[PDB]
């Protein structure tokens, strides 16, 4: 069919990426061994884009792991999932990135870049019609942050037809106490702009902020913000996963959802989010839209929408989906901008989540992401004012103009998505 | 002897020929194996089937069409649905990659890789003809493969079968089922590129008939397969000349000739009736007269436009029935009293009529009933050119910005392909406004 | 008579083989423009990654000096 490479680098990335595994195997019907044991051959039509077949009717997730360290890799091959993973598809290596953006991206990123290429070249070859990739990492620290934007950069290389797709978090003081974390994202998001085609924005600290305050979680953990991240995968690859008319392959994604090359930066959200101590469409409608569901720190009533996809899971009347969408987007006409005409869509898929009958996936092109790309930027200025913890970086034979280009970068994205929220028709 | 070949492009083109050939199979008594226990005539024959349909010596009764997507999904299910014997593999092509709703793919990465081979496998259909009068298209304007892909064929076809008529069904797009951002400049892209390859385009505004099937046929949200069994009641309608034979009949050429009089003007509108319920039609028989009413509502059009704002150039009445010319005539005198019907100054003002006495059928399981007689208006008249209206102020509005354009820069277009483009569609509004106004 | 006769099918003769012709040579301008514009993009889009992979090793280099 139309297959899907997975890639999944450092510690961020491999835990987010074994979350993603455990949810879409079970919606899929494939248990920890790889064996198929569901109920639906809707399961089955489209099992390809992310799995391969090997002997004895196994289904092999079509996925790479690489780390610089083998400690998350280690808990991952003895998790839940860790025997459906090909053991060859393990790449890691030793000395780690020690939170540092030039390790993995210049140094011992570098030294282990091409036998991670080896093993994508090896699952690239056995593909009838390769699609692309999704990278599943983190911008705050070094493997993730470093090494993978190193992989998006030497992939496209040998694959420059192919769409490039990230699942990034971004650092927050929330969640994360190291203190270099606004040089390490702002060196990647500089990546992220040139060499990816679509790129979904998970926000550590709206991750915090929605356990915290929405779902009463005094002490959120690292499980607890996965929790909402494998939910949000799983409804924004429904499309990708189960026959469907609309965005069904990655370019078709992003033919819909990037109208300039630059601004392809998504913001998710899913519905419903609220405490354990405590459904109709029209309250899934709303509450997608609203801010305390979104994975971005970001107000999109501050700012205005470019595209949007939404996707409703579970068993519903298509035409109340229709009235509530058009709904919601007369009612709120001052958010969309119009010189994109018909620039919401919307599908609907009627197999549901586990736990939910009904549930709302948002994925939203918003100027107002650019608040989520201010507050990194306000905290790389003022390390960078005062040329704070660069030893950790020249040190690997970097240049402070490498900083300088990558800040003017960032500020360039957020000038560029102001000048469209301000740009008019008439 | 005049062979009409069909070629339907990417998913709306074939899954609108999965219910036309349905449909006429239906009509003509043909089995899901292409059997046809009437057709005395084994392997071969000059009936009037025999336009859509060539015969092996196995008595098999074959469509005269090609399928083409550039992917294989949709085609995948002909070749396992329920007349999958019907093609030959051979008829239906797919490939592994589609366009993305990017018509730079359609007609250019993508498209090129492919049309080679449909163009031999056409050959092979054309090769089998005696007098192969021409080609019938069917495709969406706003998918990347419908857009791109038919434009390139198009194309192909004029340099290799000359001026050889080629007829198109094209699906204009509507947001309550449309699938993409971009098929506003898809739309406009094909448009122009197509234009002047494309002897006579019959539009088909889904956004009519999502209308027509709530309204008519209470479908609360009506899906392709509704849209799709609707639209091939008209599309029979229309080829029911060709494929049947009678005294009464009129061909669709001859109304083509009245129903074109300047090479780009060749956009006609159709108007469908009845459309109704079995559980409405139970009550009523329709007749000649209300059937012909119904004609005149704009609710019943295929397009979305306003006739009354507009000026007529030439009216056809396609029925099929129990339909006497005596009834047809006292049903126009009525009409002509009670309408608004405004002809230019230089054309002459009586309607071109033709009866197909064989009468409609529906498929089962549908949710259109079936009716003793039914009628076509195909007419050609300014108003039309308010459905351009619409899709142009679309395009210019993202234009304007530049929205979406890098991919189709990147897939190898130029700028200056969407402002020629354009212009042309600028120029076709201002041909629709100078054919309309009176002589001096 | 005769002869304009065989001047009108002449005509019409030569009318349809311009249009083939025509529309012929405007395709194949077209379907090469296209190729060279891509594969363009293509070769810009090659051009500068390769220009990041040189720049990739110029750090590794610095990075040595100073040791
Ligand atoms: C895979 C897992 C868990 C895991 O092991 O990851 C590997 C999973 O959760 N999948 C689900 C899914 C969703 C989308 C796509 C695919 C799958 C689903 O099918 C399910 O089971 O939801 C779970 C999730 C819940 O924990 C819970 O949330 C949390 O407390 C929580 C804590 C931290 C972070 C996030 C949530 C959950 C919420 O979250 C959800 C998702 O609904 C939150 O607000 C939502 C409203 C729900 O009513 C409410 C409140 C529940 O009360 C409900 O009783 C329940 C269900 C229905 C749980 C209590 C067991
Ligand atoms: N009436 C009708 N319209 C359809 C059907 N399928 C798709 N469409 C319309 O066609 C347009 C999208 O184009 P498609 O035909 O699906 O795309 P395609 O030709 O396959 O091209 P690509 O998939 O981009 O390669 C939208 O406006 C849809 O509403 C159908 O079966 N019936
Ligand atoms: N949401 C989430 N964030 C994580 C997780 N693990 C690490 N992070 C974040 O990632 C950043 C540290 O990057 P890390 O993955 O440890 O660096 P690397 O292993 O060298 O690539 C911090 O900002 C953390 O908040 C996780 O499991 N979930
Ligand atoms: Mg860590
Ligand atoms: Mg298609």
């Amino acid at each position: 069919m139309r297959e899907i490479v997975h890639i999944q680098a450092g510690q961020c990335g491999n835990q987010i990426g074994a979350k993603f595994w455990e949810v879409i195997s079970d919606e899929h019907g494939i248990d920890p061994t790889g064996s198929y044991h569901g109920d639906s051959d809707l399961q089955l039509e489209r099992i390809n884009v992310y799995y391969n077949e090997a002997t004895g009717n196994k289904y092999v997730p079509r996925a790479i792991l690489v780390d610089l360290e083998p400690g998350t890799m280690d808990s991952v091959r003895s998790g839940p999932f860790g025997q459906i993973f090909r053991p060859d598809n393990f790449v890691f290596g030793q000395s780690g990135a020690g939170n540092n953006w030039a390790k993995g991206h210049y140094t011992e990123g570098a030294e282990l870049v091409d036998s991670v290429l080896d093993v994508v070249r090896k699952e690239s070859e056995s593909c009838d019609c390769l699609q692309g990739f999704q990278l599943t990492h983190s911008l705050g620290g070094g493997t993730g942050s470093g090494m993978g934007t190193l992989l998006i950069s030497k992939i496209r290389e040998e694959y420059p037809d192919r769409i490039m797709n990230t699942f990034s978090v971004m650092p927050s003081p929330k969640v994360s106490d190291t203190v270099v974390e606004p040089y390490n994202a702002t060196l990647s998001v500089h990546q992220l702009v040139e060499n990816t085609d679509e790129t979904y924005c998970i926000d550590n600290e709206a991750l915090y902020d929605i356990c915290f305050r929405t779902l009463k979680l005094t002490t959120p953990t690292y499980g607890d913000l996965n929790h909402l991240v494998s939910a949000t995968m799983s409804g924004v690859t429904t499309c990708l996963r189960f026959p469907g008319q609309l965005n069904a392959d990655l370019r078709k994604l992003a033919v819909n959802m990037v109208p300039f090359p630059r601004l392809h930066f998504f913001m998710p959200g899913f519905a419903p989010l609220t405490s354990r101590g405590s459904l109709t469409v029209p309250e899934l409608t709303q509450q997608m839209f609203d801010s305390k569901n979104m994975m971005a720190a970001c107000d999109p009533r501050h700012g205005r929408y470019l595209t949007v996809a939404a996707i409703f899971r579970g068993r519903m009347s298509m035409k109340e989906v229709d009235e509530q969408m058009l709904n919601v987007q007369n009612k709120n006409s001052s958010y969309f901008v119009e010189w994109i005409p018909n620039n919401v869509k919307t599908a609907v898929c009627d197999i549901p989540p586990r736990g939910l009958k009904m549930s709302a996936t948002f994925i939203g092109n918003s100027t107002a992401i650019q608040e989520l790309f201010k507050r990194i930027s306000e905290q790389f200025t003022a390390m960078f004012r005062r040329k704070a913890f660069l030893h950790w970086y020249t040190g690997e034979g970097m240049d402070e103009m490498e900083f300088t280009e990558a800040e003017s970068n960032m500020n360039d994205l957020v000038s560029e998505y102001q000048q469209y929220q301000d740009a008019t028709a008439d | 002897m005049r062979e009409c070949i069909s070629i339907h492009v990417g998913q709306a083109g074939v899954q609108i020929g999965n219910a036309c050939w349905e449909l006429y199979c239906l009509e003509h008594g043909i089995q899901p194996d292409g059997q046809m226990p009437s057709d005395k005539t084994i392997g071969g024959g000059d009936d009037s089937f025999n336009t859509f349909f060539s015969e092996t010596g196995a008595g098999k009764h074959v469509p005269r069409a090609v399928f083409v997507d550039l992917e294989p999904t949709v085609i995948d299910e002909v070749r396992t649905g329920t007349y999958r014997q019907l093609f030959h593999p051979e008829q239906l092509i797919t490939g592994k990659e589609d366009a993305a709703n990017n018509y730079a793919r359609g007609h250019y990465t993508i498209g090129k890789e492919i049309i080679d081979l449909v163009l031999d496998r056409i050959r092979k259909l054309a090769d089998q003809c005696t007098g192969l009068q021409g080609f019938l298209v069917f495709h969406s304007f706003g998918g990347g493969t419908g857009s791109g892909f038919t434009s390139l064929l198009m194309e192909r076809l004029s340099v290799d079968y000359g001026k050889k008529s080629k007829l198109e069904f094209s699906i204009y797009p509507a947001p309550q089922v449309s699938t993409a951002v971009v098929e506003p400049y898809n739309s406009i892209l094909t448009t122009h590129t197509t234009l002047e390859h494309s002897d006579c385009a019959f539009m088909v505004d889904n956004e009519a008939i999502y209308d027509i099937c709530r309204r008519n046929l209470d479908i609360e949200r009506p899906t392709y397969t509704n849209l799709n069994r609707l639209i091939s009641q008209i599309v029979s309608s229309i080829t029911a000349s060709l494929r049947f034979d009678g005294a009464l009949n009129v061909d669709l050429t001859e109304f083509q000739t009245n129903l074109v009089p300047y090479p780009r003007i060749h956009f006609p509108l159709a108007t469908y009736a009845p459309v109704i319920s079995a559980e409405k039609a139970y009550h009523e028989q329709l007749s000649v007269a209300e059937i012909t009413n119904a004609c005149f509502e704009p609710a019943n059009q295929m397009v979305k436009c306003d006739p009354r704002h507009g000026k007529y150039m030439a009216c056809c009445l396609l029925y099929r029935g129990d339909v006497v010319p005596k009834d047809v005539n006292a049903a126009i005198a009525t009409i002509k009293t009670k309408r608004s019907i405004q002809f230019v100054d230089w054309c002459p003002t009586g309607f071109k009529v033709g009866i197909n006495y064989q009468p409609p059928t529906v498929v089962p399981g549908g949710d259109l009933a079936k009716v003793q007689r039914a009628v076509c208006m195909l007419s050609n008249t300014t108003a039309i050119a308010e459905a351009w209206a619409r899709l142009d102020h679309k395009f210019d509005l993202m234009y304007a910005k530049r929205a979406f354009v890098h991919w189709y820069v990147g897939e190898g277009m130029e700028e200056g392909e969407f402002s020629e483009a354009r212009e042309d569609m600028a120029a076709l509004e201002k041909d629709y406004e100078e054919v309309g106004v009176d002589s001096v | 008579k005769r002869e304009h006769e065989r001047e009108v099918i002449q005509k019409a003769i030569e009318e349809n083989n311009n249009f083939i012709k025509m529309a012929k040579e405007k395709l194949a301008q077209k379907m090469e423009s296209n190729k060279e514009n891509r594969e363009a993009h293509l070769a810009a889009m090659l051009e500068r990654l390769q220009e990041k992979d040189k720049h990739a090793e110029e750090v590794r280099k610095n990075k040595e000096l100073k040791e």
